[PDB]
């Protein structure tokens, strides 16, 4: 296959530190996940991620009011905008201080930003977008004013609506107001008198009353009236009104003004909406256990969007149905384990939190989360059939869930209390293999049955990695004892052979033609044994391949650093020629197991704020009292609930406490995609989905001289030979030229073509039918297609049947899409009318 | 080492899987998901001896048949059965 | 400052201590020369990692082998795991990483008894 | 202009030309130094190393020839109109325009320098000073200095202020006088007549920090210092030769400095363009010298190819430092020692560049996908013998890779004082470049000093070696360069035929540096151990298919599988790579003779480019040859492709640069340059192009227009049962909303208050939701009836929420009693027009599925509608049966085919 | 000694079973007490087994 991976979405998580936004037309939701944003569009169920990447993680996203440039900010101020429509890097620009307040001007020609006690207005930058005769300036961004009238950080900015004023909260108890320009009957003046600080101030519709909401829990409203001895107006105070939330003070509030009400959500996790002028309270409930951190609202005024920080939780609410219209949790632990199911449509993954939760990958949104386990998760996998769903954990049960009705239907313990770190199931469905770190036997219970099978043992150390075999008929245990054992279980002499290595076995992975099989030691090395004879026909020594280190804590060179030079999984390809391998580093390596090369090294993440994710630390964070990210800043910290370090000494695997600053870089598990073309990383940041780029790169099958996408379209048009136009798309490799000449062809003359097509050109094909059926609207003719190709191929997709797997299940997942999409209803309707005309 | 096992049990509805997913605009699944019901046939309705009628009995077949119109033979044999498993236990 | 390699080779009850260090060219077990310890058949195995490796990777290093325990068959195969590992080990440190991948992959395609000791353990069919 | 690179900036380039610099304090802690680069003005900061604060756009339309730097503002003055050019004066603020000047109309010459003082500007042009007002920006008057011979008024020098003189300029003039003239009144008020008037011409004057002390510097040699007012020499010293005449100077205004102590003030630095040493003197006792600092910048030489010369020295204000900018592309800044008393000073801050223009360029690879990526280091080999590394991100991160103490050998020897040069004491100059960073070891590579250039490997496995390989012009050895450490590696490989150099290539792993010679000789050598490995051919029949004439373009398989390796004469041969020997070669020698060759990885294409001014594109798998592509009218220059192949770009010596859509195998633009360009890079991903221009020294970045707006440019120049749209997510959800608002209905309810808000404010776009699009369905659906199409009515009923489609559907009634008047009968015929038409299946089953669902009584209870139903069955039926037989084959011969034996 | 031993773990010498330790307060158990060893390419072990005689470079 070809191994050109670019970087498609972020996975596994759905909100992280930062602000949220929704899009001018109300649809899609923009989050920030670590140092990327994602785009959820919620009227149709889709995600994807802009392909740019902060240092750090982001602080703030404004977007133009036209809805076209995104503009996120990093921590330490350095910002990137973007084009939306067309997902494109635009400009890097770096205020030179770390943004804590960011607001676009809804007229769309400037924006206001807040480093800690400076304000200033800037343009907004002209764009080849929106120029026809334009191109990229040097240094596009011209500031128009700074205004440093201010005592401390600028927790707030709100433009008007006119777009000439705007009003600045602060951290020193004022808010102020600000022109763009100097007008005639105004002076910048102060809006003084709280007790702990502004949150935000805002303007209403009508520019009169303006309100103020602050820290402790109270919104004032000011108004430009008489002072009280009557040209001689001040603006002052009319009445002040108070949020009763009993303990807690409030983090985050917003106000639509077209709409005229306010949404607060406060340290409890409790939010309230008041419809604001009369200060009614419409409704007020609890959201999340921990806090609540960013608000916004709709443009419309229908959907509130929350942001909890602490956990993942993000949720869109819409009021007046009183009903969520999403409420999403990504991992808040270390993602331990993940498999894809055999369709390939959607991924499982297990964490530290003790939950397993679904990701779909399109729409990026998990379907549910189980939650019955009570301690940490270790590996889950699933069999062949792909509706049984089996996860080991350290609670000492392998439970067994059944994704069709959602309840585990089995869970399986040892006699003895162990605590299972590593299983595999028979691709049967039948038999459970289950290993621990506290007894050296390796456990066997039945799915059918329930009971405990046996108690293998042969291995003098704690069994790390268990793989079945994808026909079904060898177990292959791998253990500290410097050890592999190929158990044959299913035969009548249940017998065990062992694999002599250098060091302690961390991963086992199969071949999916099961003749081979790949091991990654401690040494740093991968070696390639074969199951029927049991000898090592290859082997790759992979230390400095995957060593990038030096983290924080770490009085070693990056080079000397022993822990991060080994492979902790492996995964053959579902074509089974490239292992693609992962370890606690940055660097994810993709082998290839024949020429035994390294095709292509990754880099999980670009995120300074992760700590191993450079291999050479700069001396300018090192003071002398240690590095500069090592100091305790706990008690510079306004809120107790933040102050308070409930931490435990010594704990590496989690505790609730949990410092968790700068945590490490490391790939805990890796998959690749049944449907091929893609793979994915459970990263700590996320869950990175890689891709192929075929659609941005030219790349020709065998091509000759006299083949253009003009003499395509000529055969075809001109003379009509629809075979001949076909091989020359293919072969051009072009997917829109493709497209053109399959939907130009008959559907009478598709069995001549399919009847004389090559049978080179046969999987890619399939493929590309497959694809079509699954994306176009063109059924019946996709359908048509498929069913020629396989009545005319037949006996060569049989006999070969490894060579084309990978386009036998893309095929059989668009037909089962057909058959479980339209056919039913189809039937279902049917036998309805019958049944109502039949009375 | 985890815990010694105790047991738990949980309560689930009739509603449909949807039910169990979690909050999002649209379901994952398709349109002929979302009416599994989270419960087998063999948890809404199971024929036993404490939910049959009186006259009558239920085999291990699941099926219904009377002691009125069962013969003087099987009578003797189903003694002999249920006498087996009774001396089994 | 000199270029040493320490390597040792097992097997029963034979061990083996191989050094490498940079040479002309010359192999000596226990003072004797390579072509002279074994007995006369099994100097066949002896000669198995310079054959499979070539005479070029061996023109420059100078291996002097111990041998102790054993009887002949254990010595010889302790001799031939001591000549393979050392001359990897030494083109480990001292040359290309790529020379000692290349030449480990020639070894385990031949034999993977060269580079790994596999003991015999008892574990008959239970 | 282009249709596809717009130009970004000239990097690689801090002071090229003879416009000096100028420096402004700010507050008292930094210094603005502002260069020109041509045709824009470049500020650094002092006490931030010299990082670049601002660079000046727009660019100017001709180049720059005088600049000032007042308060924030920097003015510039462009054009020579005596050639052409247009002309005028621009002021600047923060990198860009805010102002123009309004240059008069009879002004024909070009304007030498300006000087800001009191309210009132004043740029003196050649014979000229035309002064405006500061406060408006106004003209004011124009000064016209008079002379009786042709020569003798030609204002060399300038004009400067004196600091506590009202309203008044010194002019010097190219006769031995300086005039004051006063500016308010436009009138000459003095003139001082030079001393011994041999000397001839002013060529410069500064004032002192002495009250009303002027120093006046002769052409002849003489430099004077005098008082003003007195028209009394202070000073008399020969400073200069007459053919080196003293051209800049400058006071330190500190202080201390002088009196072999250095407690005593009264120093004066001194430079001639003709030199590059400056020289320093104690003023105290009769003006004697204390030192001299040699080779500051590179000597200027007319018989060689380097640049040089000092364009300007200033002491700035009040501080030991010492800020001098050279016509060798080159900015240092030097700082007098105050506790040893140094009469030269030391280096403290510099930039440079190349000092002659850019043989090669390479973009680097991208680190793997990390924070460099594939456009960030920019390798930049010129023809002053020196490899920098450009940073595209930050101008101040490039630094020039080090190829050993090369300025402490200079000095060492005799090359700083008066043999060779500085530019010799290095390797010659670079041919081509070829890297890989998959082993470079970051700044720990080889942790210690190692040698370079020599003609332990357990270390080098655990850091990382060399990553640079470079071919120079004549010499037999191809140089390495670690790439991290920005240094030169510790090897250099001979070619084995003796030959200089030809090409050369490094493997993708990292690992293996491949040298061609220019007689025909391929080596391989390993590049962590330094030794040669394999020779193409080794000793078709194996041992002979060694080439004939020079080796222009080798490049490695990333497979290490073949390396394919080109001749000059002819032919192309595929080599086995652990083998050593010919697999395939291809001969188009009666014909061609190829001059390059670049290759794609991720694409398996080779594009070649031969002597008959054409480039071949073969694909190295098949080994036929794809594309060839006929455009050039001189000799390729330089050459490269896109990232994702779609492009070939080729600068030929014509000065044209083309591009070549490589699918569709046609030009798209092909832009006319002013210089011929001499290299080409594409980044490795796809904004960036960069082109080494003929003459310009430091590089030229075109973005690529194509990633930010689409251009619609293909140009060839000269000179059935379908499904719908709609989305999946809407239509499977109006078939399920009950279940989903239930599951998103909150565990516990919102807390409400007991006196509750009835009349809610209204939120959405007129009390409902903003997604309904807006201007009624019933009337929708009944005149759909009416007429014969519902086409209508079903393209507004796709574009809804499913909350709406199942009000509007929930919402349908019989209503009067008349056929015409119900919209359940005509829902159920618009659905049979719609399963006639065979056009939205998926939606039609879906909506007749909650339409039975929710209104089977009235269905089944009515008769005037089972007859529209009964031929909705007929319809359904024979396209059910249809479809599931189709999907059923499909889904059950693809699920025997998946496993065939049970 | 324990001063010894604060300072090898934090030049990250002491591996606890797979994975290196580089803190200090690690609360080992009495069942990782049996797994507590040195980590892959350790000076210190190359030390011990240059002591015993078997320094294998392999």
């Amino acid at each position: 296959m070809k191994t050109n991976f670019k970087f498609s979405n972020l996975l596994g998580t759905v909100y992280c530190r930062g602000n949220l936004l929704f899009s001018p037309d109300g649809t899609h939701l923009f989050s920030p996940v670590g140092n990327r944003v994602t785009v959820f569009n919620l009227v149709e169920n889709k995600s994807y991620t802009f392909p740019f990447a902060h240092r750090k993680n982001i602080s703030r996203i404004g977007l133009t009011p036209q809805g076209n440039l995104l503009l996120s900010i990093d921590e330490d101020g350095q910002a990137i905008l973007t084009n939306v429509p067309r997902r494109v890097v635009l400009y890097h620009f770096s205020f030179k201080s770390p943004v804590t307040a960011l607001a676009f001007s809804p007229s769309g020609r400037h924006f206001v930003v807040g480093l800690k006690r400076k304000i200033e207005v800037w343009h907004v930058p002209s764009t080849p977008d929106t120029n026809e005769d334009g191109d990229l300036e040097f240094a596009p961004f011209v500031r128009h004013h700074t205004h440093m009238q201010h005592f401390d950080d600028v927790r707030h900015l709100e433009w008007s609506s006119d777009s000439r004023f705007f009003l600045s909260a602060s951290k020193d108890l004022t808010a102020r107001i600000w022109s763009l320009d100097t007008e005639e009957g105004f002076v910048p003046t102060v809006l003084s008198g709280h007790r702990q600080g502004v949150v935000g101030a805002y303007f209403s519709k009508d520019q009169e009353t303006i309100y103020t909401v602050s820290k402790d829990g109270a919104v004032f409203e000011w108004k430009y009236v008489a002072k009280p001895g009557h040209e001689d107006m001040q603006w002052r105070i009319v009445n002040k009104h108070f949020f009763m939330q009993n303990a807690a003070t409030l983090r985050c509030a917003a106000y639509h003004a077209e709409s005229n009400l306010l949404v607060a959500g406060f340290s409890n996790g409790i939010f309230g909406l008041y419809e604001m002028p009369d200060f009614n309270l419409i409704h007020t409930l609890s959201i999340s256990q921990n806090e609540i951190d960013f608000v916004t609202i709709n443009k419309s005024g229908e959907w509130l969007a929350f942001g909890a920080s602490k956990l993942g939780q993000l949720l869109v609410w819409e009021w007046q149905s009183e009903s969520y219209i999403l409420k999403q949790q990504g991992h808040f632990d270390a993602m331990n384990s993940l498999v894809y199911s055999p369709d390939g449509q959607r991924i499982v993954t297990a964490a530290d939190d003790g939950k397993i939760k679904v990701w779909d990958v399109e729409s990026g949104f998990c379907i549910v989360t189980f939650t019955e386990h009570t301690s940490g998760v270790t590996a889950c996998e699933f069999a062949k059939k792909g509706s049984v769903l089996f996860t080991a954990s350290l609670d000492g049960s392998v439970r067994a869930w059944d994704l069709i009705r959602y309840r585990n239907f089995r869970t399986f313990t040892a006699p003895e209390r162990l605590s299972f770190t590593c299983m595999a199931v028979d691709p049967s469905g039948e038999v459970i293999a289950a290993g621990s770190i506290d007894s050296f036997d390796i456990h066997i219970w039945s799915v059918q049955t329930g009971q405990l099978l046996d108690r293998l043992s042969g291995h003098e150390g704690p069994v790390s990695s268990l793989a079945f075999a994808p026909d079904g008929s060898v177990l292959v245990s791998g253990s500290w004892d410097r050890t592999a054992r190929i158990w044959s279980i299913f035969s009548r002499t249940q017998t065990s052979e062992p694999l002599q290595l250098q060091s302690d076995v961390l991963d086992v992975a199969f071949r999916p033609d099961s003749k081979q099989i790949a091991i990654s030691t401690l040494d740093g090395q991968l070696t390639f044994w074969s199951v029927s004879e049991a000898q090592q026909v290859s082997g790759v020594d992979g230390r400095r391949d995957v060593s990038g280190g030096r983290r924080i804590t770490d009085r070693r060179t990056a080079a000397n650093v022993a822990g991060t030079k080994n492979f902790n999984t492996i995964r053959y390809s579902m074509d089974g020629t490239c292992l693609l391998a992962g370890g606690n580093s940055k660097y994810i390596c993709l082998y290839s197991t024949t020429t035994m090369v390294l095709l292509k090294k990754f880099t999980v993440s670009v995120n300074l704020s992760l700590s191993g994710t450079q291999e050479f630390l700069n001396s300018k964070l090192m003071t002398e009292a240690g590095p500069v990210g090592l100091l305790d800043d706990q008690g510079e910290a306004s809120d107790l609930e933040d102050r308070i370090d409930r931490s435990l000494p010594g704990s590496k695997r989690g505790d609730p406490g949990a410092r968790k600053k700068f945590p490490e870089v490391r790939v805990s598990g890796v998959a690749f995609s049944p449907t091929g073309n893609s793979f994915c990383a459970a990263s700590t940041e996320g869950l990175l989905v890689y891709s192929l780029d075929n659609t941005v790169q030219f790349d020709p099958f065998d091509l000759n001289m006299e083949i253009t996408p003009a003499s395509t379209l000529a055969v075809l048009e001109k003379e009509k030979d629809y075979l001949k136009a076909l091989v020359m798309a293919f072969r051009l490799n072009e997917a829109g030229l493709i497209t053109r000449v399959y939907q130009a062809i008959p559907y009478t003359d598709i069995g001549l073509v399919v009847e004389q097509f090559p049978t080179v050109y046969v999987p890619r094909l399939l493929r590309f039918v497959a694809a079509q059926t699954e994306q176009s609207p063109h059924m019946e003719f996709c359908l048509l297609w498929i069913r020629a190709l396989i009545d005319k191929h037949g006996p060569w997709l049989a006999a070969n049947r490894g060579k084309v797997d990978v386009e036998l299940r893309v095929v059989a997942r668009a037909v089962a899409k057909m058959r479980d999409e339209i056919r039913r209803l189809a039937d279902e309707n049917v036998y309805m009318v019958d049944y109502l005309l039949n009375q | 080492k985890p815990k010694p096992p105790a047991p738990t049990l949980t309560v689930v509805s009739d509603v449909a899987t949807v039910a169990m997913e979690d909050a999002q605009p649209a379901t994952a699944q398709g349109v002929a998901g979302g009416e599994t019901s989270m419960i087998a046939p063999q948890e809404v309705y199971a024929p036993s001896k404490d939910t049959a009628e009186k006259g009558e009995v239920v085999t291990k077949a699941g099926i219904p048949i009377a002691k009125q119109e069962m013969s003087r033979e099987e009578k003797l044999r189903r003694r002999r059965r249920e006498k087996e498993r009774i001396r089994k236990a | 400052s000199v270029q040493a390699v320490q390597v040792f080779g097992k097997k029963k009850n034979a061990t083996a201590v191989a050094r490498c260090v940079q040479g002309k060219g010359l192999i000596k077990v226990n003072g004797k020369p390579l072509k002279l310890f074994a007995p006369e058949i099994l100097r066949a195995k002896l000669y198995e990692p310079i054959l499979i490796l070539g005479t070029d990777k061996f023109a420059d290093v100078d291996i002097r082998i111990r041998v102790a325990g054993g009887g002949h068959t254990s010595q010889v195969y302790a001799v031939r795991q001591a000549i393979a590992k050392s001359i990897v080990a030494y083109y480990a440190k001292y040359v290309d990483e790529h020379s000692k991948n290349l030449l480990k992959q020639e070894l385990i395609q031949f034999d993977r008894s060269l580079l790994v000791a596999d003991p015999r353990r008892c574990e008959p069919k239970k | 202009g282009s249709a596809i690179f717009a130009p970004y900036r000239t990097i690689g380039l801090i002071s090229p030309t003879g416009v000096p610099f100028t420096s402004i304090p700010l507050g008292k802690t930094t210094f603005q130094i502002t260069t020109s680069v041509g045709r824009a003005l470049q500020t650094y900061d002092l006490k931030r190393g010299l990082n670049l604060v601002f660079v000046t756009r727009p660019q100017t339309p001709s180049d720059i020839t005088a600049t000032h730097a007042w308060k924030e503002r920097v003015y510039a003055a462009f054009g020579d109109p005596r050639n052409g050019e247009p002309q005028g004066l621009w002021v600047f603020q923060r990198g860009k325009k805010v102002a123009e000047l309004p240059l008069p109309s009879d002004l024909d010459q070009p304007i030498k320098q300006i000087l800001i003082f009191g309210g009132w500007i004043v740029a003196c042009a050649l014979t000229r000073i035309e002064v405006w007002k500061a406060a408006t920006l106004e003209h004011y008057t124009t000064i016209f200095p008079a002379a009786s011979k042709k020569g003798d008024n030609e204002l060399t020098g300038g004009a400067i202020n004196m600091p506590t003189f009202l309203n008044k300029i010194f002019v010097g003039r190219k006769d031995g006088w300086v005039e004051i003239w006063n500016v308010s009144t436009g009138k000459l008020i003095y003139t001082l007549l030079p001393p011994s008037p041999d000397c001839g011409a002013v060529t410069c004057l500064q004032p002192t920090p002495a009250l009303s002390l002027l120093a006046i510097a002769y052409s002849g040699g003489p430099l004077v210092i005098q008082n003003v007012l007195t028209d009394k020499t202070v000073l008399l010293l020969e400073a200069g030769t007459d053919d080196a005449p003293v051209t800049s100077i400058s006071f330190r205004t500190d202080g201390l400095g002088a009196g072999q102590d250095g407690r005593k003030d009264g120093v004066m630095a001194t430079a001639t363009s003709v030199s590059g040493d400056v020289t320093f003197w104690d003023l105290n006792k009769g003006g004697r010298i204390m030192g001299v600092l040699r080779s500051a910048h590179n000597p200027p030489s007319r018989h060689n190819i380097v640049r040089g010369g000092i364009s300007k020295i200033e002491f700035l204000a009040g501080q030991p430092v010492i800020v001098t900018s050279g016509l060798d592309n080159s900015l240092k800044t030097w700082i007098f020692d105050e506790s040893p008393f140094s009469p030269v000073p030391r280096i403290l801050h510099q930039r440079s560049g190349h000092a002659a223009p850019v043989r090669c360029l390479h973009f680097l690879p991208s680190d793997f996908d990390g924070a460099e990526g594939g456009n960030k280091w920019l390798l930049s080999g010129g023809k002053d013998r020196s490899l920098w590394g450009w940073s595209l991100r930050r101008d101040g991160q490039s630094a020039e890779l080090s190829q050993g103490a090369i300025r402490k050998k200079a000095r060492k020897m005799g090359l700083l004082a008066g043999t060779t040069t500085l530019e010799d004491l290095k390797a010659p100059e670079i041919t081509c470049i070829a890297s890989s960073l998959n082993r470079d070891g970051g700044m720990g590579a080889i942790p210690g000093k190692q040698m370079i250039w020599d003609k332990n490997a357990e270390l080098s496995g655990n850091t990382g070696w060399e990553s640079v390989v470079t071919a120079h012009k004549d010499d037999p050895y191809a140089r390495t360069w670690f790439w991290g450490r920005r240094r030169a590696g510790r090897w250099a490989f001979k070619t084995g035929d003796g030959e200089p150099v030809s090409t050369v290539a490094i493997s993708s792993c990292g690992t293996f540096a491949l040298v061609g010679s220019t007689g025909g000789s391929i080596d391989m050598f390993n590049l962590q151990s330094g030794r040669h490995r394999q020779r193409f051919p080794s000793r078709f029949a194996p041992g002979t298919g060694r080439h004939t004439n020079a080796v222009t373009g080798i490049v490695v398989d990333p497979l290490n599988r073949h390396v394919v390796s080109c001749s000059l004469d002819g032919k192309v041969k595929f080599w086995d790579f652990i083998t050593g020997n010919l697999v395939d070669e291809i001969d188009w020698a009666p014909m061609t003779k190829i001059i390059g060759c670049r290759y794609h990885p991720g694409n398996d294409l080779i594009a070649f480019a031969c002597d008959d001014r054409s480039i071949r594109v073969v694909d190295i798998e098949t080994k036929n040859t794809i594309r060839e592509f006929w455009g050039c009218r001189g000799d390729i220059n330089d050459f490269c492709f896109s990232p994702d192949g779609r492009w070939i770009v080729a600068a030929s010596q014509d000065s044209i640069i083309r591009v070549w859509d490589l699918p569709t195998a046609h030009l798209i633009d092909a832009f006319r340059l002013e210089q011929p360009c001499t290299a080409l890079a594409f980044s490795h991903t796809g904004e960036y192009l960069a082109g080494a221009m003929e003459g310009s020294l430091g590089v030229q970045i075109w973005t690529n227009r194509t990633l930010f707006r689409h251009v619609p440019t293909r140009q060839i120049s000269e000179s059935m049962m379908t499904l719908s749209l709609v989305p999946r997510s809407r239509w499977q959800t109006l078939l399920h909303i009950d279940i989903i608002k239930a599951r998103n209905k909150p565990k516990e309810p919102p807390k409400a208050p007991e006196k509750a808000p009835f009349f809610l404010p209204p939120v959405g776009q007129n009390g409902i939701s903003s997604l309904i699009p807006q201007e009624t369905f019933t009337s929708k659906l009944l005149v759909g009836g009416a007429k014969g199409d519902y086409t209508d009515f079903i393209e507004h009923l796709k574009a809804l929420p499913p909350a709406a489609a199942d009000l509007e559907l929930r919402s349908l009634s019989i209503g009067n009693g008349d056929e015409a008047t119900n919209e359940l009968l005509h829902f159920i015929r618009a659905l049979t027009s719609r399963l006639v038409a065979r056009r939205d299946y998926e939606l039609t089953q879906a909506w007749m599925t909650v339409f039975l669902r929710l209104h089977f009584d009235l269905i089944m209870e009515n008769e005037e509608l089972l007859q529209a139903l009964g031929e909705w069955r007929e319809h359904q039926a024979r396209e059910r049966d249809r479809l599931s037989e189709l999907v059923g084959y499909c889904g059950g011969v693809v699920s025997f085919l998946r496993s065939p034996r049970t | 000694t324990v001063q010894a031993a604060t300072k090898l773990i934090e030049q990250g010498h002491v591996r606890v079973g797979v994975e290196e330790v580089r803190d200090p307060a690690f609360l080992v158990t009495r069942n990782m007490e049996d797994f507590v060893t040195w980590t892959v390419g350790s000076k210190i072990k190359q030390n011990i087994m240059k002591y015993r005689d078997k320094l294998d470079d392999f």
